[PDB]
């Protein structure tokens, strides 16, 4: 449902966790955002598990 | 699912917001 | 700048994008977003490779 998703983002922080990496993109401005959010990403996911 | 997507861009406006707000912040 | 990330989002539609994440995480709503997210856009950076 919507609010099983609206939760999940609350819950989650999902809002700040994307900001911060737009703000990283924006700073780098890459000429491959996908592939910069990707590296941004695997970092963080390295510190989850 | 329209909902969903409807969400989604609400959300994500209010993040570009946010960014932008912390973008000044910084320089 | 302030100016030249407003302009970054703009021509890269990086709100677009943002969108597009926020739909499949909530689709998803993995135990582990970040991995989630790694793998979502690594699977959008190989399209826009090949
Ligand atoms: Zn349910
Ligand atoms: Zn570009
Ligand atoms: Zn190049
Ligand atoms: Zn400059
Ligand atoms: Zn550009």
């Amino acid at each position: 449902s919507l609010r099983e998703c609206e939760l999940y983002v609350q819950k989650h922080n999902i809002q700040a966790l994307l900001k911060d990496s737009i703000v990283q993109l924006c700073t780098a401005r890459p000429e491959r955002p996908m592939a910069f959010l990707r590296e941004y990403f695997e970092k963080l996911e390295k510190e989850e598990a | 699912d329209e909902a969903q997507e409807e969400l989604a861009w609400k959300i994500a406006k209010m993040i570009v917001s946010d960014v932008m707000q912390q973008a000044q912040y910084d320089q």
